[PDB]
């Protein structure tokens, strides 16, 4: 008879007893043990065909992709303690900063600025979320897979606050269009076209590691410098406060989806020809994410400078992973 | 040798038994009962082992051999208690 | 002060916009989204009728796994699972193979709607549904991990669904069919209404009671606290169904929801059936397999397919005849076949389980009880090599399960036959065959068990051979759940 | 034999099934059973004597004090679930202002008015604790003890945020003197010696009655009006944007405390006389209020508006529950 | 960013300052705080070794609740207490009725020094210890009443410290003595170090180890939970004895450790010993009392008193041997006068338990043996009506409890007695009478039961009239915990 | 009527023992047993029931009346078996 182990099967040669992480993440996708037939039945079908192509076919390689580790550990559970915390903190803000009719305090040229820079950011996020959650579904990994899973809830948090905000918003000013607006402005203005045509693109991209590229590694740095960054520093210096606060708390969430992704470059970088696959994707990208910042910053107050820092922030996630 | 699919009269399953292509009906219908008198259905002696076609009804001589019988691969083969 | 959330959900859901850089169809490839040719504007019609946002979420679920984690950390050291009657421990070892693997591949069903669904609202409850999943996934694996150094069946907890053991390959086809490999609508059809609507969000409520009354409380809180996930995702069909019979396209949504149904119902047969029927002791049963179908699960799907304008599937009259034989059939085989799986099958035909039996099932020993007399002279005969297998069962090629049927005086075993592209497949009944005669592309070249022993693709090419090829050795192969204590009754 | 009761005994005659709050508060002092010997001791020891001088023979009387009820319905599961959100709020604050370094963006004029004005607020907040656990051990109920229980830990929360920000703003201006110099501000500067007075003076009235007067509706009222709304909108104005969220934020404990007190003096004003004897114990202690505010707010800029503003607020307070 | 503790914690307890509109007397009046001559800046060396934050207090403190109380909601529609041995549930009723109010009465104690001590970091800790039992008594509430429907024993849960019944009056007269009724820093070492450091904590572990060992998780749990409370509070009379020892106040400290003891033993003796012996079925029962007292509580004591600079007590040889005797007194006594209690008493002297009762105590069936043969012949021989009382037993003037020792063939039952201004005392044991004598003014005119009696005080002056004076009524008045079960065994 | 505190020979416990100033120490040693005799303690058939002073040891004779013995009230006696 086979004896029990102490702990599973696949995790039995480690010398650490496996941490709640390791239990719960590792090794649960069941497609990628029969690539010539992922799925239980007939090797024909569109779907099958969709996971060889864009899962197994990538050009981006490793031998292993189990072995990748979220290097912050996320599970479900400490997931929601986090962001309950988080949330408390946001939700606090809302309450405490409305009672103190703060809304009230803005000067007609920063609502109006709100009006074509803010609210507008309900599309442009929930275009991120339909983003993660594509890489969740085609990444070669439970591990990776994991990490994109809890980056799509962020993504729908951030989504969620501006939905709140812009009701808000519509209270306060009525006349503003606010909440009836914001599709003809993501739409049509120039300011947010640099964006649409970005994320519209990255949106297609199928490849599971080109969808990490385009998405995690050039659109959100630029979505984050632009809409977080640079129009929060806006904020704060124009009597925004709660905007200036929002906009560092989703910050948070930016940071750790960057600590993952860079930690997905690394494992990458383990392979040779694996650092030029990326590189490439990045040229083929990053010229959209400059004119993404470009017509964006540059309607900004003070544009010019706006975009320079944005520009460089941005280079400097990916200067730093190699 | 050749598979097929036997449905045993009063049993619940139908299972696969090898047969040869030169056996008789009576003795696919021995290679099957090896598989269900005494593990699932009650001997009979009184009876007789026949082999009818599953799908059309098509009742098998005794003695037909299951070259000629014209089967396919896998075909399913009822199992009859007669006299 | 706060808003009501009526006053902004809308905001969270007006997602929706018209495509410039690239096309609506490469936005939305057809085979990922199944819009149907129902327009973008049409697709915004979809009204989720249980509405929740982050904030909110983010709260009652850390309250959720605060209760159940704690109820485990407290319950531990106490070490129920030592002293449990093994027909329940058998009941969670098959759970937990069956299913945590199956629940964790769940949220990629649900990040297929969450991305490619056209209706904004399917997008945003299908994140949360994302979120249940990995939840359902984690949990599920996190509480069987307790018991690794008991024995290697509760490693199966990980290993199942990545082995071709026969009851796991079973699983896969179900799974994979109506939820990992359509196109986002069919997915909120098929899993959402038909699966976890239709079965399991009952199904979980009858397995919660079950374990207290086993006195298994971790286990009961476990499964009672998933089970107050399952709505707030599984509601996702009902609307689909809604815009798809409102267009021109009652006909598809039908069909759709008819080989969820019975594909889930084979399922079920297998899984809850005999647990239910026989492995639960008898002064635990509070109703019969059939009963629990009856009450439980046909009347909620009448109900429902009468209010979205559906019919009752053609198979209706056939399934609930099934009701009184199909888990019978699935239970004999398991057990009779019980080295081929990772539990211990309680064999359940005590004297005192068969007037049960015979009440709750009229015409059972005459029936079904045959068998079990033959099984049990020759336990009785110190003959138990009678009582395991020498060959394989045909399996449907289909529902991947045996083709067994009434035996006894009223035999009545059937296989469903049909001659396709110079193959000749197996099905268990007449839904089964017709499945595969819709849409035939779908399934031709796959292979079940018996197929691939056929072809030359299990080596050797024995009995020990394909205990190998499922990866079972003796250690998790099943055996009888009490160790033969109720022959004992017989002598 | 007696027949088990739906409830507690002390509860059978309700009509409404009696709430959690109702179960675990309501009739626990047993030291009211026995007026003449309160203790299972000998009836001249002096806490014996204590209990019936501060306690029984107070002038403000009631037939039922265990009829009371928080309006708030607190109970210790439900203050840790209430304070634990905001807790996760104001840290939240401080964590995320200073990761953005807003102490370095005040001006040495406001840190100047921090040193005299703010951080000293340790030790009159300390005094408040004391204050209200004074009430806790002699109110005549247990409901009664219950609001002062949990006040007493409000004030303890406030005291453990100005410790901490003490510790911020001594990192941040070593040279200021922060949290080595209050107890010589508290003790000697004119700003304070009114309300230094006011606090150890109502800390030496024992009779319950006089106790909840002098700490609740008069001293808190004050207290509240100039540290919490003055020197919070002071702060707002002058670009110190933590403070005055964190007061605002303490001030949802003070809004709690004073629903339970006007809770009670409803309660009083039930049986006649009551109103008097706190009229009188008001007008003994308002005098005492008026100087400390005088003496804090006349210091602030704008002082004179600011001592009219809290001195009507405050008395306002009162005004309301009649 | 968020700074480290250590760095700020400090400024939490500089909180002293020089009075100056009304006097430091005026402020701390010493029969409150009693500061005993000693500065306000040696106070100020007081350094409590373990620290905690208002933010770190109510996070991890709503953790523990939202635990224990979802525990107990996932285990309550099982009904455990319907099926629990009946020692076991009387170990309950016994429990909450002894101790929730006065749990309760313990937060008061603790404002005692939040107000009143001069060491600013005892009046913070008191502020937590002030909300630890705010929670201890809440919930020792919250919880029984799950049973109110069960038997009205349960409404004593609330009821019993508000009652003259004669148990409650000892357990009063212990808390009164040790922290409602003290001087701040007297209530430190009284309550804190004495008590609850001293006994309680030790014994809630062990009460939750038997309540997991009688299968009450429910129970176990809440238990277990109040333990982790403990040692927060219960450290703050270790500062308060070294500042009085450093000072010229060793035997001041000595002398009130010494009352402190004793009165906790005494209380122990009944409301702990008896349980453990007798009420805990034979096969749960891991170590005897005596046993327990060695190794959980006695050691540590001297550990203790060594560092802090103290002595062993003068009775400590003397209670030493007390743990072979004083609780099997009590035990027979509450069984003996058990319809004047609110639980139901076990008798536990079945022939397995006396021979456990003879392992764990060499000569008990020589002594003990002797009263409960008697008691046993009588039930066997139909004469019950022996086996409860027609007087009230000799009560002690200070533990108000009965006075009972060694019977049998080794008889030694003392009273200590004492003739104080024209009034006659009756003590319990040396240590008892010495407690009164070092302090007559605190204790002169109390009146136990016996005293209440003999005055005219209990109307009408006969037993009936003594159980409605203790308000106890037929259905939560005492009997035989097995219905005289254990009987049979002798016939 | 006057009360007394029994300490019987091989109880357990001490007892409030009501007695009449008028009796015998035989007829307190009787009133006394009825509280132990036949519920704790054995019959001594053989041996009487004799009165001492708790505090001290003084023995009564049988005869002695509790008027003339110099109680107090309450006093604590041993009610000890003897010959
Ligand atoms: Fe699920
Ligand atoms: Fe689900
Ligand atoms: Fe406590
Ligand atoms: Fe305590
Ligand atoms: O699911
Ligand atoms: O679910
Ligand atoms: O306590
Ligand atoms: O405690």
């Amino acid at each position: 008879a086979l004896k029990p182990l102490k702990t599973w099967s696949h995790l039995a040669g480690n010398r650490r007893r496996p941490s709640e992480y390791e239990v719960v993440s590792t090794n649960l996708h069941y497609f990628t043990d029969n690539p010539e037939r992922p799925w239980e039945l007939d090797s024909n079908l569109p779907m099958q065909t969709w996971y060889k192509k864009y899962c197994f076919d990538s050009p981006l390689k490793h031998d292993d992709w189990n072995a990748f580790r979220d290097p912050d550990q996320l599970v479900y559970r400490t997931y929601n303690l986090l962001q309950d915390g988080q949330e408390s903190y946001v939700q606090g803000l809302f309450d405490q900063l409305n009672d103190r009719g703060h809304d009230q305090m803005l000067t007609r040229e920063w609502v109006e600025t709100l009006a074509r820079f803010y609210t507008p950011a309900r599309y442009l996020f929930h275009a991120l979320q339909m983003g993660s959650v594509y890489i969740h579904q085609i990444a070669p990994a439970s591990t990776i897979t994991n990490c994109a899973t809890y980056e799509t809830a962020d993504h729908l948090r951030w989504l969620t606050h501006t939905a709140y905000r812009t009701r808000e918003l519509a209270n306060c000013y009525p006349d503003v269009g606010f909440g009836k607006r914001e599709r003809d402005v993501w739409e049509n203005d120039p300011a947010w076209q640099g964006f649409r045509e970005l994320i519209e693109k990255a949106l297609i991209a199928w490849d599971w590691g080109e969808a990490f590229t385009a998405i995690n590694l050039v659109t959100k740095p630029a979505v984050e410098e632009a809409l977080l960054q640079q129009l929060g520093s806006l904020a704060q210096s124009e009597g925004d406060t709660l905007l200036g606060l929002l906009a560092q708390a989703q910050k948070r969430d930016a940071e750790r989806h960057r600590r993952w992704s860079s930690a997905l470059v690394k494992m990458a970088l383990e392979k040779e020809g694996n650092r030029e696959v990326l590189q490439k994707w990045v040229a083929k990208w990053e010229p959209l994410a400059d004119k993404a910042i470009e017509a964006y910053c540059s309607a900004l107050p003070d544009g010019e400078n706006a975009i320079v820092e944005a520009k460089s922030a941005s280079r400097y996630v990916r200067q730093m992973m190699g | 040798t050749f598979p097929i699919m036997s449905n045993f009269e009063r049993d619940f399953v139908i299972q696969l038994v090898p047969v040869d292509t030169e056996d008789t009906m009576d003795q696919v219908a021995e290679k099957c009962a090896y598989h269900s008198i005494n593990r699932r259905v009650h001997p009979q002696p009184e009876k007789i082992l026949r082999v009818r076609r599953h799908e059309d009804g098509t009742l098998f001589p005794r003695g037909m051999i299951v070259s000629d019988a014209g089967l396919r691969p896998t075909e399913t083969l009822d199992i009859i208690f007669m006299d | 002060s706060m808003l009501k959330r009526e006053d902004w959900y809308d905001l969270t859901r007006t997602t929706n916009w018209t495509p410039k850089y690239v096309t609506e169809n490469e936005l939305f490839p057809e085979e990922m989204s199944g819009a149907r040719g129902i327009s973008m504007e049409a697709w915004e019609k979809y009204d989720e009728p249980y509405k929740i946002t982050y904030p909110e979420y983010v709260s009652i679920q850390r309250e959720k796994d605060s209760g159940a984690y704690s109820i485990k950390a407290a319950l531990e050291r106490d070490g129920f699972v030592d002293r449990a009657d093994p027909g329940w421990v058998s009941t969670m070892q098959l759970h937990f193979g069956a299913i945590a693997l199956e629940e964790y591949a769940a949220s990629t069903a649900e990040a297929r709607m969450a991305r490619f669904a056209k209706a904004p609202g399917n997008r945003n409850m299908a994140t949360f549904g994302m979120m249940d999943e990995n939840r359902h996934g984690q949990i599920q694996l996190y509480f069987p991990y307790a018991n690794v150094k008991r024995s290697r069946k509760w490693d199966w907890a990980h290993k199942a669904i990545h082995t071709n053991e026969w009851a796991a390959i079973a699983a896969r086809s179900f799974f994979d069919d109506m939820m990992m490999t359509r196109d986002s609508v069919a997915v909120s059809i098929m899993l959402t209404f038909a699966f976890e609507t239709g079965f399991s969000n009952m199904q979980f409520l009858g397995l919660a009671a079950d374990a207290a009354e086993a006195g298994d409380h971790t286990f009961a809180s476990l499964i009672s606290s998933i089970q107050t996930d399952e709505s707030r995702h599984a509601q996702q069909g009902g609307p689909s169904l809604k815009i798809l019979v409102e267009n021109g396209k009652k006909d598809e949504a039908q069909q759709m929801v008819d080989v969820a149904i019975w594909r889930s119902w084979k399922l079920f047969s297998v899984l809850t059936g005999p647990e239910m029927d026989y492995y639960t002791p008898l002064e635990s049963r509070n109703q019969s397999f059939k009963e629990f179908m009856l009450e439980w699960i046909v009347a909620q799907f009448e109900r429902q397919l009468l209010d979205l304008g559906l019919d009752k599937p053609w198979y209706w009259d056939q399934f609930m005849q099934d009701l009184d034989e199909t888990h019978h059939g699935m239970h004999l085989g398991v057990w009779y076949w019980r080295p081929t799986v990772w539990w211990d099958p309680a064999a359940g035909v005590s004297p005192e389980e068969r007037e049960w039996l015979e009440e709750k099932y009229p015409g059972w020993n005459d029936t079904w009880g045959q068998c079990w007399d033959v099984i049990t002279d020759n336990l009785v005969n110190g003959k138990p090599e009678l009582t395991v297998p020498e060959t394989l069962p045909t399996i449907c090629n289909m529902c991947n399960l045996p083709i067994a049927h009434t035996p006894g005086n009223k035999w009545n075993v059937k296989d469903y036959q049909l001659e396709y592209e110079g193959r000749l497949y197996h099905f268990g009944s007449e839904a089964d065959r017709w499945c595969f005669q819709i849409d035939p592309e779908r399934y031709k070249n796959h292979t079940n068990l018996v197929d691939r022993f056929l072809k030359g693709e299990i080596q050797p090419a024995d009995l020990a051979g394909a205990l190998m090829y499922m990866s079972l050795e003796p250690g998790v192969m099943g055996d009888d759940a009490h160790d033969y204590e109720w022959v004992k009754a017989y002598q």
